[PDB]
DNA sequence: CGATAAGCAGATCTCTCGATTGCGTAT
DNA sequence: ATACGCCTCTCTGCTTATCG
RNA sequence: AAUCGAGAG
């Protein structure tokens, strides 16, 4: 069975891997298109996150998917980005008062 | 697959038979209706302690303080 | 119910002393080495380790409870009567607290000079499960006052945490009486 | 509810001054303590009943079963 | 830096358990409507595979190759899809609709 | 400047007019506040109220007539839409009933109650729609179906009330009646309890537990308890009506979701693979399953398994398949929080659930202590109405059936399809739903099928007497532990803890046998009445640096455990998880973030050695204890809860604020005590039993009920004739409007040892004062 | 009772001639006795007759 | 202490006193050394006071574990208990193991619903059901190690809880009915010394440490199982009056005796209920 | 016979008020 | 309108059992 | 007459 309005996709592309594997997860405030960096005038926070995240990779048929082996083929690095803010710092000299 | 004295099977994630509760040289998933060897099963070894709060006594005080 | 000035400046001076009290009792149940700073790492893991265990908090809360009651018994010794502007037999309140009117030197001594340390049964104040006996006090604080130790007096009033103990403690004998009465009876008609 | 005739401890008649105390309160700018001394009360006990009055007799009179509303 | 970053369906990455082992004969087969679907299948296993919809909206992940020589680093986008694994032979076992 | 002033002017001028807009004294409003706004939920709010989403969930009850794998017509009654009208009278054209009339003619105040049936038959081949009235159903005074809902203190008074008249109770019989608030379990929270009573359940059961009240939409509740035997398989607990039954824990859990076992593995033990004790314990219980239950291999098994066991006590229709009745059962009573379609969430919460009952039995942390107000909330008492509501429609709607039942086996044939025939059915039975319901408010006595996952019976609603409005006000703050712990030997229970510090008086208790047990609210306390927008909050989380709880496989202590009203949504280290939970609090605070309600309780609990069980805990749903307090940073005010507060550092004045160990600072020392707590003068002078002894008496001084006493047919009323305003006051008598309600007089009191006749506690009056009217009353 | 606990009856209606008087010619209404103090520590009544004095006058 | 102390005595007369005790008269002529040696000596020691951990190694290469029982250092319990190494491994090797397989035979049935050290552990394998190993450290007192193999059938057993439960249900040295003896502070000029449990015949021998003229007891029941009917009487009323003696409240001996003499009247102890 | 592991039984000041007390049914 | 039968958190002491 | 609730010492 299929699920309604689910349209497999045929045509994939290529991977250019015979390098360090890497994933990085962003936000939804992160426009993907463009350890504390600026993106975007905005501050972030970057850290590291028995596995369970395989790899699909197409085969050589951009059709399907399957699990590399070069026994899964796991990242080299997990990263996260996180958003964050600043904590005012409280200014005693108004706040504690006789 | 293999955790201390837990195996699970690669392919439907089951829980096997432990390999001297069975039929011999036959330890067979029960949803995947595979079948597994009982080598490369050599030791299922598990080292366990007590709790460290087991045994309350006089001198266990003074162990610490 | 007043001092006189130097009354006053007498039972300040030895509250002074209850700074460090709670501190020194922490430092010597922990077996810490003395003087040892009230932000120790080892210190707060020790305390830890006491809130978690009932009979060491108990260790603990008896020890502090002798220590605040001794600077409560230095105050109360150096402030009456020998720093009250009125003196007896003027003094009524002192007055009828030795003549056995009314009263005694403990509630004169809880009006005049200190309330002092607050008892839930026979320990301090309860803990909360992160070490803090009220939202005010830090965690692991090793203060007489975090204690249920009440520095004030029914003549000049009491602040917010020691009302707070002060009122654990009254509710605590307003029960008690009550079970007492109940349990009292039935003991007196089996014999009879 | 309404004013008493005379004060409690003493028994100086405070009823006849209320409405007096109001005035000198709304028309005239005065604070309270000057008010009742320009009304002759110097004991704080005849003070206290003029002083603390709440005349809920207002409030009362507002539930009134004869008169349609 | 970032050179390129493609949003066409290229990879995805998957959670079926803890330690997944498969057979090279085995394939997958994708779906988008973004949830997605995800399916395979051999003799006796079916790799059936669904996404959480109330989590996808909010978090985006991204693969790519690094050049330790270069600084034209490479990257990606796939997404995650939480597989639930099935049997066959264990699958379409049933009883009576009420036992009187 | 004056410390306080006693507004003659203006109080002399707004006993003349009372005010056309609203009441002066907003603050006298929102003490009654929890109680009209639960009344209130029940009909208004979002997904249509209380009620509606009651009867959703109570759905179809059907039979089968049996005339010619074919059972017969199908008879599927329900209701799908209820509504309470504002009381009327027939004397045609209805003509508006205020509560003034209730009173005088010394009968209820209670408004017709609307069901309309569905008589569907065949699964929808025709459905007959009827609504039927089902009594007259009591509503309390001031509630969106009251008369007096919107009305001015102008109108008020023309319309015979009062000038700042307060709802919150009901009136039965011409006798005011009021249901307390009780403090039951927190909701939708997983407490691990440690309880010898768990270990005399049998045998093989250790003290060991964890136990989640789980809250349905309707604010229905179903207790789960997941118990642990000393050998090493875990158990389920449930009740359903009146009865108790026990379900191994892994059932359930393939059940729930088809899953594998090295998924429960994972879910259960995270990284901490070389924890043997973990380990061993989880491995006993995986293969203690595959043993007792072989020919349970695949989740459609499990759930066909659970239907067959479940017939009988379900009241299953013949109809219904084993595999759906299983089905039923598991959304109907496994962790009914999450409510159906959220099968992987209620698996994700049971192993959750396992893995805390672990680290309860191996002691890596502390048991949750029940009896503290950092896990209680509140049965507001109109949520008790509608859950009352709810369970006498549900025995109507299977009355009904019963009585068609009874036409089937009596000989008679039927047509489901026949409007007379439904219409003949339907006067045969009982519709006093209404008069049930007045039964309940006039005795107190809880009829039920189900207890409601309440504890008593009995005890439940109280007369709000009207000895003076100390005791009137102090009514709608009073709450209770249970009339279970009336009759107790364990001290513990009556406490003063500092948990409730800000959200139970400390001062504020009865004397005698209620002492500790009957406890009032601060003043300034808030009991939430409706649900906070959390659908935006997981994705905030995401970003914040929540990894999500579907594909990260992390479990235990050495992590933090996100979760919202009991569901989980991420995994987190435990230094970003503080993080969280300060920028969540700063982003709340500041009103700039539309997904973040500033009635939300970010209840985080940071790691520690063998304390309570770390995560971070978001809740925002109905029943929660909030007070105000300053957040110091950006220096605005903050909400906060009990289970929130408990962790959290809160300087009682800004005097003694430190550097780096205070986040929050109270607005006020004195709110944290009740309304009769903060009227006794210079209170921080006496002694504290002393102080109690005033909040008791205070409620028994003859001061003045109210000032509408002409149109009122009371038993029995006791009048102070003339009441003065004190000369000290706090700055609180104002703000309640206490001078509209005088309690005593202004004494000239000689502290003196001169009569004689004044020793133990006696006091003189002298006489000409006597005479003179002084403390004179009817 | 006042404000703060202090519960008694009435004992007697003293006459206003036998009640004591002060310099100022008022007579106290209610006689409450010393005793009543020492052991309750009601300090708060005290304070609360010199501020309610002080507010008369 | 106080009124439940009340109810134990006159309301429910119960033999089964909460807190047994007996106090011991101390020569004069026995030093405050020789006190601690005699407290020490006479207070007993279970297993599981001397065992700082236990390590279970369980292995499937039929079934077997391997038992080590590290031991606290022989300088410090040698010292702290009165404890030797020849008295630790005898009851090892006679109560512990013992103990042990019940247990573990219990369990499996509710499941199924130097030549010295080698002629000591052919021994202990004899004597014994299965265990296959045995090794003490004879010359530190530091460990013991002892293997243990089951069957096949056998269902996976935690190991380590029995082994906690047994190792605290298995004494060491332990007189009956006793189990702590303190010596506190002398008060009043004579010095006592007070153990925490009631064996009168016990103490009956240490003619040499305790006046067993003057060991006075708290529970009515034992002295009136041993001494008679008068001693119980006198016991009576000693306890019935040192309750009023810390609430210094003055109750007169008349009633307190006459009371005893109620209680006391058929020759046994009454209570005073139905 | 007997020695616990277990089951069952009956207990745990005086005074003043008010409010309610039962539902289905067959004729 | 109405008249018969239906409606879950302590404690000591006495007594039987039951299994090697 | 019971039961529930509110009280007083
Ligand atoms: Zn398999
Ligand atoms: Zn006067």
């Amino acid at each position: 069975s299929i699920p309604d309005g689910f349209k497999k996709c045929k045509h994939l592309k290529n991977f250019p891997l015979n390098q360090q594997v890497w994933l990085i997860k962003f936000p939804s405030n992160v426009d993907i298109s463009k350890t504390t960096m600026t993106i975007d005038k905005h501050d972030y926070k970057i850290m590291d996150d028995l596995s369970n995240m395989t790899l699909l990779v197409p085969s050589e048929s951009k059709e399907s998917l399957k699990i590399a082996s070069t026994a899964p083929l796991q990242f080299d690095k997990v990263f996260s980005v996180s958003e964050t803010a600043k904590i005012p710092a409280i200014d005693y000299s108004k706040v504690r008062v006789p | 697959s293999v955790v201390g004295s837990l195996i699970f099977c690669l392919d439907c994630g089951d829980l096997l038979e432990n390999p001297n509760a069975v039929l011999g040289s036959n330890v067979e998933c029960s949803q995947c209706k595979a079948i597994y060897p009982k080598s490369q099963f050599s030791n299922l070894k598990v080292v366990t302690t007590t709790a460290d709060d087991a045994f309350p006594s006089s001198l266990r005080a003074k162990k610490s303080v | 119910l007043r001092l006189t000035a130097e009354g006053n400046k007498w039972r300040t001076d030895i509250l002074k002393t209850s700074v460090d009290t709670g501190r020194e009792a922490a430092a010597e149940v922990t077996n810490l080495d003395k003087d040892t700073p009230a932000d120790d790492p080892e210190l707060l893991k020790r305390l830890q380790e006491i809130l978690r265990d009932n009979n060491k908090s108990g260790i603990l809360d008896a020890v502090t409870s002798s220590k605040v009651n001794a600077i409560t018994s230095q105050v109360v010794s150096k402030c009456v009567p020998d720093g009250t502007m009125k003196k007896f037999p003027c003094n009524s309140m002192q007055a009828m607290a030795l003549s056995g009117a009314k009263g005694s030197n403990v509630n004169v001594s809880q009006i005049m000079c200190l309330l002092g340390q607050q008892a839930l049964e026979g320990r301090r104040v309860p803990v909360m499960v992160s070490g803090k006996t009220l939202p005010s006090f830090k965690p692991y604080e090793t203060d007489a006052m975090a204690g249920g130790y009440v520095k004030g007096r029914f003549y000049s009033g009491i602040k917010p945490q020691e009302y707070y103990f002060h009122c654990m403690a009254g509710r605590e004998g307003l029960i008690d009486t009550a079970v007492k009465t109940s349990r009292s009876g039935y003991l007196q008609r089996c014999l009879t | 509810m309404i004013v008493p005739v005379r004060c409690f401890s003493c028994g100086k008649v405070v009823g006849d001054k209320w409405e007096s105390y109001l005035n000198l309160l709304q028309e005239d700018e005065l604070d309270e303590g000057t008010a009742l001394s320009r009304l002759g009360l110097k004991r704080y006990c005849c003070r206290r009943m003029i002083l603390t009055h709440v005349d809920l007799i207002e409030k009362f009179l507002r539930y009134n079963p004869l008169e349609k509303r | 830096e970032i050179e390129s970053v493609q949003d066409q369906p290229s990879v995805a990455v998957g959670s079926f358990f803890k330690g997944f082992r498969a057979p090279s004969d085995t394939t997958f087969d994708l779906y988008k409507k973004d949830e997605f679907v995800l399916h395979g299948e051999n003799e006796r296993l079916e790799y059936e595979g669904y996404t959480d919809s109330s989590s996808q909206a909010s978090n985006q992940y991204v693969v790519g190759l690094f050049n330790p020589e270069k600084k034209s680093i490479q990257l990606y986008k796939a997404p995650v899809l939480v597989s639930k694994v099935v049997s066959k032979s264990s699958k379409n076992l049933r009883g009576p609709k009420i036992k009187s | 400047a004056r410390t306080a002033d006693f507004r003659t002017l203006e109080r002399e001028s707004r006993f003349i007019n009372p005010p056309k807009d609203k009441s002066a004294f907003p603050l006298l409003q929102e003490a009654v506040q929890p109680h009209i706004g639960s009344f209130n939920a029940l009909t208004e709010g979002p997904d249509g109220g209380l009620l509606n989403l009651g009867v959703k969930d109570i759905g179809e009850k059907v039979i089968f007539d049996g005339k010619p794998g074919y059972l017969g017509n199908k008879l599927s009654v329900s209701v799908e839409q209820v509504s309470i009208a504002k009381p009327m009278s027939n004397d045609a054209v209805e003509r508006k009933v205020y509560p003034s009339e209730s009173r005088q003619r010394l009968t209820s105040y209670r408004g017709k109650l609307l069901l309309k049936l569905k008589w569907s038959v065949n699964n929808g081949e025709e459905n007959l729609f009827e609504v039927r009235d089902c009594g007259g159903l009591p509503v309390m005074l001031q509630s969106n179906r009251c008369h007096l809902n919107k009305m001015s203190p102008y109108e008020l008074v023309q319309h015979k009330e009062e000038s700042d008249e307060i709802g919150g109770y009901f009136i039965v019989n011409g006798i005011e009646k009021l249901i307390r608030m009780l403090i039951v379990q927190r909701r939708n929270h997983p407490m691990a309890i440690i309880r010898p009573s768990f270990a005399n359940r049998g045998a093989s059961y250790s003290h060991y537990g964890i136990q989640i009240r789980s809250v349905r939409p309707d604010q229905t509740s179903q207790t789960n308890v997941l118990h642990y035997l000393n050998d090493g398989q875990v158990t389920f607990r449930f009740s359903w009506r009146k009865n108790e039954y026990l379900v191994p824990v892994v059932m359930i859990l393939k059940a729930l979701c088809h899953t594998s076992d090295r998924e429960i593995f994972d879910g259960i033990i995270g990284n901490d693979v070389k924890d043997s004790f973990l380990t061993d314990r989880l491995e006993l219980l995986l293969r203690g399953f595959k043993k007792r239950y072989p020919h349970l291999q695949n989740r459609t098994q499990v759930l066909q398994y659970l239907g067959d066991k479940f017939r009988v006590v379900f009241q299953a229709s013949p109809d219904q398949s084993d595999l759906e009745v299983g089905q039923e059962v598991l959304d109907r009573i496994v962790l009914v929080h999450l409510g159906k379609d959220g099968s992987q969430d209620k698996f994700r919460m049971l192993l959750f659930m396992i893995r805390k009952l672990y680290s309860l039995v191996a002691g890596e942390c502390s048991p949750d202590n029940p009896d503290a107000t950092q896990h209680q909330e509140v049965l507001l008492g109109g949520f008790l109405y509608g859950m009352i509501l709810k369970e006498k429609i549900d025995e109507y709607l299977q009355n009904i059936i019963a009585q068609v039942r009874m036409d089937i086996n009596r000989g008679m044939a039927i047509n489901f399809k026949d409007k007379r025939y439904m219409s003949r059915v339907l006067m045969r039975v009982n519709e006093n739903i209404g008069s049930k319901m007045q039964y309940f408010l006039s005795t107190g006595n809880l009829v039920s099928q189900s207890g409601l996952d309440l504890q008593q019976v009995s005890g439940y609603t109280v007369v709000a007497e009207k000895i003076n409005f100390y005791r009137f006000i102090s009514h709608f703050r009073m709450v209770h532990r249970g009339s279970f712990f009336a009759q107790l030997k364990t001290t513990t229970v009556r406490k003063l803890l500092p948990e409730s510090w800000g959200f139970l008086c400390p001062v504020h208790t009865p004397d005698g046998s209620p002492c500790g047990l009957l406890n009032h609210f601060a003043h300034k306390c808030r009991i939430s009445t409706q649900q906070s927008d959390v659908s935006r909050i997981p994705s905030i989380l995401y970003s914040l640096g929540v990894a999500p709880a579907s594909h990260t496989f992390a479990a235990g202590p050495s992590l933090c455990c996100v979760q919202i009203d009991g569901k989980i949504i991420g995994w987190v280290s435990h230094e970003q998880g503080k993080i969280i939970a300060d920028t969540l609090r700063y982003w709340k605070v500041e009103g700039k973030t539309p997904g973040l309600p500033i009635d939300l309780e970010i209840g985080y609990v940071p790691p520690s050695t063998r304390g309570q069980y770390p995560g971070l805990y978001l809740f925002g749903g109905h029943s929660r204890m909030l007070r105000p307090v300053r957040y110091l940073p950006l220096d605005k005010e903050d909400i906060v809860g009990p289970f929130e507060q408990v962790y959290m550092n809160i300087a009682v004045t800004p005097q003694e604020i430190q550097n780096n160990v205070h986040t929050h600072v109270e607005f006020t020392p004195t709110n944290i005590l009740s309304i009769l707590a903060n009227l006794t003068p210079f209170s921080d002078f006496n002694q504290s039993p002393r102080n109690m002894y005033q909040c008791q008496m205070g409620k028994q001084t003859m001061g003045t009920p109210g000032v509408a006493l002409c149109h009122r047919s009371d038993n029995k009323l006791y009048r102070l004739q003339t009441g003065q305003t004190p000369i000290v006051k706090a700055n609180l008598y104002d703000d309640y409007g206490m001078d509209n309600f005088p309690n005593g007089f202004n004494a000239v009191v000689a502290v003196i040892s001169y009569t004689g006749y004044d020793m133990d506690d006696a006091m003189i009056i002298n006489k000409s004062a006597d005479e003179r009217g002084f403390g004179y009353g009817t | 009772s006042s404000r703060h606990g202090q519960k008694g009856v009435c004992s007697r209606k003293w006459p206003t001639i036998d009640m004591p008087f002060s310099e100022t010619g008022i007579q106290p209404d209610i006689i409450i006795n010393p005793h009543a103090f020492p052991s309750r520590m009601t300090i708060g009544m005290f304070v609360e007759s010199l501020a309610g004095k002080a507010g008369a006058l | 202490l106080g009124i439940p102390r009340l109810r134990e005595i006159v309301m429910t007369a119960s033999a089964a006193i909460k807190t047994p005790q007996m106090t011991l008269p101390i020569w004069n002529d026995v030093s405050d050394e020789q006190a601690d040696t005699f407290c020490k000596s006479i207070s007993k020691v279970l297993l599981s006071e001397v065992i700082d951990k236990v390590i279970v190694t369980e292995t499937t290469g039929a079934r077997s574990y391997v038992i080590h029982m590290r031991f606290f250092d022989n300088n410090e319990y040698s010292e702290e208990y009165d404890v030797s190494k020849e008295e630790l491994q005898n009851v090892i090797s006679n109560q512990f193991i013992h103990l042990l397989e019940a247990a573990i035979v219990k369990e499996i049935k509710k499941q199924k619903r130097n030549k010295v050290q080698r002629d000591r552990q052919s021994a202990i394998i004899s004597h014994h059901r299965f265990i296959t190993k045995y090794n003490f450290d004879d010359e530190s007192g530091k460990w013991c190690e002892f293997k243990l193999e089951l069957a096949a059938d056998t269902e996976k057993l935690l190991m380590v809880n029995i082994v906690e439960e047994i190792c605290r249900k298995s004494i060491i040295r332990q007189i009956p009915h006793i189990d702590r003896c303190v010596h506190p502070e002398p008060e009043n000029g004579k010095r006592v010394l007070v153990t925490e449990g009631v064996n009168f015949q016990a103490m009956w021998d240490q003619e040499a440490f305790i006046d067993v003229d003057g060991i006075t007891s708290n529970d009515v029941a034992a002295v009136l199982k041993t001494y008679g009917v008068e001693a119980a009487r006198n016991t009576i009323v000693n306890e019935i009056n040192n309750v009023f003696s810390r609430y210094a409240i003055s109750v007169s001996f008349r009633h307190l005796d006459l009371i005893a003499d109620m209680m006391t009247r058929q020759g046994t102890y009454l209570a005073f209920n139905r």
